[PDB]
RNA sequence: GGAGGACCGAACCGACUAAUGUUGAAAAAUUAGCGGAUGACUUGUGGCUGGGGGUGAAAGGCCAAUCAAACCGGGAGAUAG
RNA sequence: GUGGUCAGGUAGAGAAUACCAAGGCGCUUGAGAGAACUCGGGUGAAGGAACUAGGCAAAAUGGUGCCGUAACUUCGGGAGAA
RNA sequence: UCGGGUAAGUUCCGACCUGCACGAAUGGCGUAAUGAUGGCCAGGCUGUCUCCACCCGAGACUCAGUGAAAUUGAACUCGCU
RNA sequence: AAGGUACUCCGGGGAUAACAGGCUGAUACCGCCCAAGAGUUCAUAUCGACGGCGGUGUUUGGCACCUCGAUGUCGGCUCAUCACAUCCUGGGGCUGAAGUAGGUCCCAAGGGUAUGGCUGUUCGCCAUUUAAAGUGGUACGCGAGCUGGGUUUAGAACGUCGUGAGACAGUUCGGUCCCUAUCUGCCGUGGGCGCUGGAGAACUGAGGGGGGCUGCUCCUAGUACGAGAGGACCGGAGUGGACGCAUCACUGGUGUUCGGGUUGUCAUGCCAAUGGCACUGCCCGGUAGCUAAAUGCGGAAGAGAUAAGUGCUGAAAGCAUCUAAG
RNA sequence: CGGGUGUGUAAGCGCAGCGAUGCGUUGAGCUAACCGGUACUAAUGAACCGUGAGGCUUAACC
C-alpha cells in the first residue's frame, strides 16, 4: 500500500563522496485508516485512510459520521489504497513513513502546477513559424488542422492549445534517500509532481 | 520552510571563513584519482558570492597555462576541503564580471587595507 | 501566469502607476478619507501604509525618504507631525477601506479608504 | 556546447589555429558537443610547415568549453574559449605532441588518457 | 581509380589466380602466377594503398577463399569509376531521329561495370548502344537486333556467348545481354574497333 | 580667392525596404529606416493649351478618386443569331 | 493635405535632438483582469547566417581632434578608404 | 570543360571557343567616378536560425454604455463505407 | 479586303481546353507462369532468353462526365493522417549460409526513419552523419494557417522571328497574396436537466486516450568457428542519442515592482539631498515567479492468444505425412 | 514585527585635501512577489435557496 504526504518543498543531500543528491521532502503524517472495503460488500479490497486535520466549522455533518464510525479524528481529505491478498488493516489503525523504511523506489502522484490556457508551442512542443521572412500574423500560430475534402474534417485528439496543468501525474521509480519516522519525512531523489504545500500520493514503485 | 531549514542547517558546514568578491582565495578541492584522493589547489579571485544557506555559492576566476578559467564551488559541499584568503581586495560591486573582459593590468584589483 | 505574483497593472505603464499612488496618497494623508475605486484603494494601502511607519521615527533622513516617496513637504510634514504620532502605538492597518457602490459613468466598484483613527 | 558552424581553438600543437565543428558525431540530430566529445571539423586555419593543413577534414575531442562541465556536487568549470585536439581520423589519436592549456577530469578515459598526460593541468 | 574494363582486366586475373592454386600441383609455377597476377594488379594501379596491399596480400596466400575473393573484388570494385548515363535531353541529341526513345534503369553497379550503355527496344528489335569516344562525346548507334538467340563468338566482347545478330549486308553478332558483354569486355578498345569494324 | 546639376545634413521636395493596416485612422496611409536638399531645385497667386484634341526627360503616363480616346446631354428604346 | 509671418532658456554646429519658458493641451467611452494568440518594444546561456529565394528583419557602426590610409584614376578623385 | 573560392558551389570569378542564335552609332570593346541598380564573397554584428525563454506596454477576456458589416431557399445543419 | 493586342473590352459556354476529381488502364509500376540458358558441375542459392497471365491506380496518356454568375496553380514552412509493395529495429525458411558479413523469399506497420553546399526547385549531385535517412495515398494533404523564390498582367532589355504592330513550352531585371467563424469538425471550459426523498464524500470500471525508438562499450570469450585472417549465437551489465513527462534543489536566462552607477535638462528658494523627463534615458547587478541550456523520471519486464515458421503423436493412404482427431 | 535575500559602506556630521575627492561613523542605508510570526485593517448578525420521511407491482423474509 501506500501513504498520502505533502510537498514540503526541495533539497539537496551531500553525500561524503561528494555526490550532491537534488531530494524532494514529503511529510508523510500518520495515516489513520477511516474504513476498510472488502469484496464481500464492496466487491474488492481496499482501506479508505485521511492525514492532516481539519477544522471543526468546516467539517460537514455527513463527513463527521464517517469520521465518527473509524472512531477517528477528521483530516483534510479521504484517500483509497487498494490492497494486495496478503496485506490486511483494521479501521482506526494508524499507518507511518515507517512503511516505506525497505522501499527502494517509490511512484509518487500529485496535482501538477496550472498553467491556465496554453498555447500549441507550450502545450505540444509545436515549432514557431519565421519570426521574419514575411510571416503575417502566424509566428506562434498552429499551422495547418488537416488536409482537403478528404477527409473535410478534423481528427479527433488533434493537438490544439487548451488547458496545460493542474491534471493528476505520476513520477514513477524515484530513490528513496531517507526515511525519518521522527520528523514524519520521506526524503525522495527528484522532482514531483505539483506546487509545495500539494497533496502527494506515494507508493512502492510498480515496475 | 522550517522543515527543510532544519535538514539545511544540519549538513551545513561551520568553518567557512569570511570572503568578500575581490579577495583571493585559495580552494583546497577533494579530486581522486583510481583509488588515490588528494588535495588540489585553485587560487583566483573571488568574481561572484551567492549567499543561499545550504546551496551558498562561490565563483573564483583565475588564468591557467594562458586560459581564462571560472570555478563556480558549492560552499557547503564536501569536495571542498577548505578555503583560504590569500589577499583581500578593494572593490565596490558585488559581482565582478568586468573582469572577464580584461587582462593585465587592467583586471588588477587594488588590495583593501583596514 | 502570475503564480506568486504581487501588484496590479491597473492598465497604466510603471510609471504612471507610481506617480497616481504618489498623488493618491498624498490626498489620503491630506483629507484622511477619499473616495477610489476598490482595487486602486486596495493598492494604496500597500503604498501609504508604509509611509505612516516611516514617520513613525522621525530624523532628517527619513523626512528626506518620505519626500523622495510623496515630493510634498506638506505631506511629509503633516505624516511625521500628525499621522506618525497618532499611529504610534498601532502596528500596521492604518487605514480601512469601505465599499460604496458603483460609479454611475462606468458602472466601476468604488470604495472610501479612511485613516483609521479619523 | 558546441554544434555544427562553431569555431574552436586548438589545444594542440597540429598546426591549426582555428577550426570549424561540421558534425556532430554519436546520434542522429544530436544537436550538441560538450567536453569529451568527438566532433568532425575542417581547418579554416593553420600555421605555415604544420602537421595539418587548411580546409582538411578531420576528427577532434573538445577539451574546454565556454558553457563548462558539471560535477555531481554541483560545481561548474567554465573556459573563456572552446578548444579542441585534432585527432586522425581512422585512429582518433591526437596528431599532436603537445597540448596546451588546461583540460578537464573528463577526458580521463583510455582513449584520451594521452591527452591527460601530455596536459599540463587537468582541473 | 580504374575504368570498368580495367576492373574486369583485375576480376578476370584473380580468377585465374584462383584456378591457378586449384589446378597447378608444381609451386614454381604458382609463384610465377603470383608474381604476374601481383604484377598485373600492380601494372593497373600506380599507387597502391594499404588496403590494395592487404588484398594482394589475400591474394598471394595459396590458400585462398571465394568469399575472400569476392571482398578482394568489392575492394577493387570502389575504385571503378561508374558509367554516366546522359542526360533525357542529351540522349535525345544524340538519337536525334528516334522519337520518344527512353532507356530502362540500370543499376549502379551495372553502371560502375558498364564500359558502354545498351539497351533493346524488342517491340521493334532495336538495341541502342550509347558510349563516351576518347574524346569523351557520348556516341550512340542504333540497330536491328535478331529476335532468334544462338550461341557463338561474340563480336564486342570477343568471348563465346548468347549472341543475336545486329545491324546498324556484313553483321556482327554481339551479346543479346549488353551487361553480360560489358562483364566480358576487358578493353575499351576492342569495342572501339567494333565501331571501327561497323 | 570662393567655383560646383560639389560633399554631409534639418526645413522643403520625393518615395527604395520592411512591418502594420486591407468592412483601414486613410478609396494609397502610418511607423522605423531611405533619396535629393543652390538646382535640369522647390513653392504661392494668376494665366494659356480641349478630346483623335491637349500635354508627356516617353510610363500609353496624365487631362478633377474617370483614360489604347474625359465628362455631360442628345441620336437612343443603337444593336445583342 | 493646406501658402506666409514670429523664433525665449540650458546643452548643441544647428530651425537636429533632449529637457524646459511664454503659451497651450491629456487627443469625448470607461472600469477590471493579467490566458492563448496578434501588434509594438526590452533582455537573453552556448553557438553565430547553420536561417532564407535572398542576412528579409534585427543587431551593429555612428562625434570631434590627431595619426594613418591600397588597387586604380579622366589626376579632380578613390577617401570619412582601411 | 578546366581552374579559383567551399567540407561540399546548377550561383559567382578567371579561362577555353563548340558564337543553337555576339559584332561595330536600332554602335563594338574598354572605362575613373557615380547608383535606395543585378549577381557573388569576407570581417563585424546579431533571436534570422539551433530553440525558444522571460519581461514591459496596446488589443484579445470580464463588467457598464453605445452599437455595425459581408452573407442568408428553408433547416430539427454528426462519423464512416 | 491582311495582321497585332500581355494596354485591352463586352455578351456567352463547363455545349469546349489548362488545375484537381471521375471513367479507362495503352503506358507505368508491382507480381506471377513456362524454362532457353548463366551459375566449374548443377534451370530454379542467385539470375532468367523467347513467349504467356495478372494486380495496383501509381506515371505519361485517352475521354470531356462535374466545376467557366471563379474548385487559387509549383516549391518551401507549419501541422499532419492513412496504406504496406518494410528503410531500421522484431520473428523465420533457403543459401553458391565455416565465423564475421551478406544474398533471396516469407511474417511483421509498435515505434523510429539526418544536417548541410548548389539550385525556386520537387529532384539530383556532392560533403558529412545515422540503427535507418522507406515507398506511396490524403484536391501531386495542408495559401478563409504562413511564404511568394518558380510560374502567367501591365515596365525594360538581349538572342531570335517578323516590313511592322508585336511575339517566343528562350533568357534577363522589377513587380498589391483580403475575410471580425454562422454551421460541421476539433481543442479546452461551463450552464441545464436527468439518474425517482434530499444531501456530503469515497469508489467500481463499461469504454476511450497516452506510451511502445535505438546506438555504443564491457563481460560471457579471443570462446564456438576458421589454415590463418578474423570472430560470434545465446545470456548479462553499464553508459549514451533522439523523444516524452515532471520540477526549479543546483547551473543559468528573464526579472520596466529591489539596490546602485552615470549623461543632458527641469523642478523642489538656494547648498546639500532628492524627484520628473529623455527606449526602463543609458548602464551594472539581482529577489520571488516563470523557465532550459538545468536535473529527476519513463519506453519495460511479465502474461495470454497468435504470424511466418518449427514440431510431437497420427490415420485417411499396411509406408510416409506438423493435421484430418489430439 | 523579526529574518532572509539583493544591492554595496545612505543621509547627516566629523576629519584630510586648494579642490575634484578620500576616510571615519559603516558592510552602512535601502530592500518586490520569499520565510517565520502577529488580529492592526478587512473578511457581519442576518437574509436566500433547499422541506416536513419519499410511487406502483411482485417475490422473499420477519
Ligand atoms: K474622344
Ligand atoms: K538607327
Ligand atoms: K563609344
Ligand atoms: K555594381
Ligand atoms: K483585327
Ligand atoms: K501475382
Ligand atoms: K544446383
Ligand atoms: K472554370
Ligand atoms: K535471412
Ligand atoms: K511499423
Ligand atoms: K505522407
Ligand atoms: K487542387
Ligand atoms: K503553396
Ligand atoms: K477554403
Ligand atoms: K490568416
Ligand atoms: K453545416
Ligand atoms: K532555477
Ligand atoms: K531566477
Ligand atoms: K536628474
Ligand atoms: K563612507
Ligand atoms: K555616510
Ligand atoms: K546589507
Ligand atoms: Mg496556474
Ligand atoms: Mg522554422
Ligand atoms: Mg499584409
Ligand atoms: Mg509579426
Ligand atoms: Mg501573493
Ligand atoms: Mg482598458
Ligand atoms: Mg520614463
Ligand atoms: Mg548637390
Ligand atoms: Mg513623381
Ligand atoms: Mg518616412
Ligand atoms: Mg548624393
Ligand atoms: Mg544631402
Ligand atoms: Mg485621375
Ligand atoms: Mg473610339
Ligand atoms: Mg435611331
Ligand atoms: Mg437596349
Ligand atoms: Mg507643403
Ligand atoms: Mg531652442
Ligand atoms: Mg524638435
Ligand atoms: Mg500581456
Ligand atoms: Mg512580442
Ligand atoms: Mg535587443
Ligand atoms: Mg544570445
Ligand atoms: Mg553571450
Ligand atoms: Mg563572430
Ligand atoms: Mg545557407
Ligand atoms: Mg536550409
Ligand atoms: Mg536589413
Ligand atoms: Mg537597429
Ligand atoms: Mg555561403
Ligand atoms: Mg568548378
Ligand atoms: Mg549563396
Ligand atoms: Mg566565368
Ligand atoms: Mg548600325
Ligand atoms: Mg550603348
Ligand atoms: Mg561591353
Ligand atoms: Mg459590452
Ligand atoms: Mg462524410
Ligand atoms: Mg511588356
Ligand atoms: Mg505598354
Ligand atoms: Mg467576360
Ligand atoms: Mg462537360
Ligand atoms: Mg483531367
Ligand atoms: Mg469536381
Ligand atoms: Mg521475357
Ligand atoms: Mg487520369
Ligand atoms: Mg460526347
Ligand atoms: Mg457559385
Ligand atoms: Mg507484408
Ligand atoms: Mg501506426
Ligand atoms: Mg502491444
Ligand atoms: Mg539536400
Ligand atoms: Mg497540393
Ligand atoms: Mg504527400
Ligand atoms: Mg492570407
Ligand atoms: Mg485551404
Ligand atoms: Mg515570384
Ligand atoms: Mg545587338
Ligand atoms: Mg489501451
Ligand atoms: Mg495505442
Ligand atoms: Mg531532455
Ligand atoms: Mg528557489
Ligand atoms: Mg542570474
Ligand atoms: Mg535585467
Ligand atoms: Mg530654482
Ligand atoms: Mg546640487
Ligand atoms: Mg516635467
Ligand atoms: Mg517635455
Ligand atoms: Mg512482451
Ligand atoms: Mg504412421
Ligand atoms: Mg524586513
Ligand atoms: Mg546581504
Ligand atoms: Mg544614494
Ligand atoms: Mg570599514
Ligand atoms: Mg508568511
Ligand atoms: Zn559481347
Amino acid at each position: 500500500i501506500g501513504l498520502v504526504g505533502k510537498k514540503v518543498g526541495m533539497t539537496r543531500i551531500f553525500t561524503e563522496d561528494g555526490v550532491s543528491i537534488p531530494v524532494t521532502v514529503i511529510e508523510v503524517e500518520a495515516n489513520r485508516v477511516t474504513q476498510v472495503k472488502d469484496l464481500a460488500n464492496d466487491g474488492y479490497r481496499a482501506i479508505q485512510v485521511t492525514t492532516g486535520a481539519k477544522k471543526a466549522n468546516r467539517v460537514t455533518k455527513p463527513e463527521a459520521g464517517h469520521f465518527a464510525k473509524a472512531g477517528v479524528e477528521a483530516g483534510r481529505g479521504l484517500w483509497e489504497f487498494r490492497l494486495a491478498e496478503g496485506e490486511e488493516f483494521t479501521v482506526g489503525q494508524s499507518i507511518s513513513v515507517e512503511l516505506f523504511a525497505d522501499v527502494k523506489k517509490v511512484d509518487v502522484t500529485g496535482t501538477s502546477k496550472g498553467k491556465g490556457f496554453a498555447g500549441t508551442v507550450k502545450r505540444w512542443n509545436f515549432r514557431t513559424q519565421d519570426a521574419t521572412h514575411g510571416n503575417s500574423l502566424s509566428h506562434r500560430v498552429p499551422g495547418s488542422i488537416g488536409q482537403n475534402q478528404t477527409p473535410g474534417k478534423v481528427f479527433k485528439g488533434k493537438k490544439m492549445a487548451g488547458q496545460m496543468g493542474n491534471e493528476r501525474v505520476t513520477v514513477q521509480s524515484l530513490d528513496v534517500v531517507r526515511v525519518d519516522a521522527e520528523r514524519n519525512l520521506l526524503l525522495v531523489k527528484g522532482a514531483v509532481p505539483g506546487a509545495t504545500g500539494s497533496d502527494l500520493i506515494v507508493k512502492p514503485a510498480v515496475k | 520552510s522550517n522543515i527543510i531549514k532544519q535538514l539545511e542547517q544540519e549538513q551545513m558546514k561551520q568553518d567557512v571563513p569570511s570572503f568578500r568578491p575581490g579577495d583571493t582565495v585559495e580552494v583546497k578541492v577533494w579530486v581522486v584519482e583510481g583509488s588515490k584522493k588528494r588535495l588540489q589547489a585553485f587560487e583566483g579571485v573571488v568574481i561572484a558570492i551567492r549567499n543561499r544557506g545550504l546551496h551558498s555559492a562561490f565563483t573564483v576566476r583565475k588564468i591557467s597555462n594562458g586560459e581564462g578559467v571560472e570555478r563556480v564551488f558549492q560552499t557547503h559541499s564536501p569536495v571542498v576541503d577548505s578555503i583560504s584568503v590569500k589577499r583581500r581586495g578593494a572593490v565596490r560591486k558585488a559581482k565582478l564580471y568586468y573582469l572577464r573582459e580584461r587582462t593585465g593590468k587592467a583586471a588588477r584589483i587594488k588590495e583593501r587595507l583596514n | 501566469m502570475r503564480h506568486r505574483k504581487s501588484g496590479r497593472q491597473l492598465n497604466r505603464n510603471s510609471s504612471h502607476r507610481q506617480a497616481m499612488f504618489r498623488n493618491m496618497a498624498g490626498s489620503l494623508v491630506r483629507h484622511e478619507i477619499i473616495k477610489t475605486t476598490l482595487p486602486k484603494a486596495k493598492e494604496l494601502r500597500r503604498v501609504v501604509e508604509p509611509l505612516i511607519t516611516l514617520a513613525k521615527t522621525d530624523s532628517v533622513a527619513n523626512r528626506r525618504l518620505a519626500f523622495a516617496r510623496t515630493r510634498d513637504n506638506e505631506i511629509v510634514a503633516k505624516l511625521f507631525n500628525e499621522l506618525g504620532p497618532r499611529f504610534a502605538s498601532r502596528a500596521g492597518g492604518y487605514t480601512r477601506i469601505l465599499k460604496c457602490g458603483f460609479r454611475a459613468g462606468d458602472n466601476a466598484p468604488m470604495a472610501y479608504i479612511e485613516l483609521v483613527d479619523r | 556546447m558546441i554544434q555544427e558552424q562553431t569555431m574552436l581553438n586548438v589545444a594542440d600543437n597540429s598546426g591549426a589555429r582555428r577550426v570549424m565543428c561540421i558534425k556532430v558525431l554519436g546520434g542522429s540530430h544530436r544537436r550538441y558537443a560538450g567536453v569529451g566529445d568527438i566532433i568532425k571539423i575542417t581547418i579554416k586555419e593553420a600555421i605555415p610547415r604544420g602537421k595539418v593543413k587548411k580546409g582538411d577534414v578531420l576528427k577532434a575531442v573538445v577539451v574546454r568549453t565556454k558553457k563548462g562541465v558539471r560535477r555531481p556536487d554541483g560545481s561548474v568549470i567554465r573556459f573563456d574559449g572552446n578548444a579542441c585536439v585534432l585527432l586522425n581520423n581512422n585512429s582518433e589519436q591526437p596528431i599532436g605532441t603537445r597540448i596546451f592549456g588546461p583540460v578537464t577530469r573528463e577526458l580521463r578515459s583510455e582513449k584520451f588518457m594521452k591527452i591527460i598526460s601530455l596536459a599540463p593541468e587537468v582541473l | 581509380m580504374i575504368y570498368p574494363h580495367q576492373y574486369n582486366y583485375i576480376r578476370s586475373v584473380i580468377l585465374r589466380l584462383k584456378n591457378v592454386y586449384k589446378t597447378v600441383n608444381d609451386k614454381e609455377t604458382v609463384k610465377v602466377i603470383q608474381s604476374e597476377t601481383y604484377n598485373d594488379i600492380n601494372e593497373i594501379f600506380g599507387h597502391i594503398d594499404d588496403d590494395i596491399e592487404e588484398s594482394l596480400k589475400v591474394l598471394m596466400n595459396i590458400r585462398l577463399s571465394n568469399k575472400e575473393i569476392e571482398a578482394i573484388l568489392n575492394k577493387f570494385l570502389e575504385y571503378v569509376v561508374p558509367f554516366e548515363l546522359p542526360s533525357p535531353q542529351k540522349l535525345q541529341k544524340v538519337f536525334k531521329k528516334v522519337k520518344k526513345i527512353k532507356i530502362p534503369q540500370f543499376e549502379e553497379y551495372d553502371l560502375k561495370v558498364s564500359s558502354f550503355v545498351g539497351w533493346n527496344e524488342l517491340a521493334s528489335n532495336r538495341k541502342y548502344i550509347i558510349y563516351y569516344d576518347e574524346k569523351k562525346q557520348l556516341k550512340g548507334l542504333y540497330g536491328e537486333i535478331s529476335n532468334q538467340v544462338v550461341k557463338g563468338f561474340c563480336t564486342i566482347c570477343n568471348k563465346e556467348s548468347n549472341v543475336s545478330l545486329f545491324m546498324k549486308k556484313k553483321g556482327d553478332y554481339i551479346c543479346r545481354d549488353s551487361i553480360h558483354c560489358n562483364k566480358q569486355l576487358t578493353d575499351i578498345n576492342q569495342f572501339y574497333n567494333f565501331i571501327d569494324k561497323l
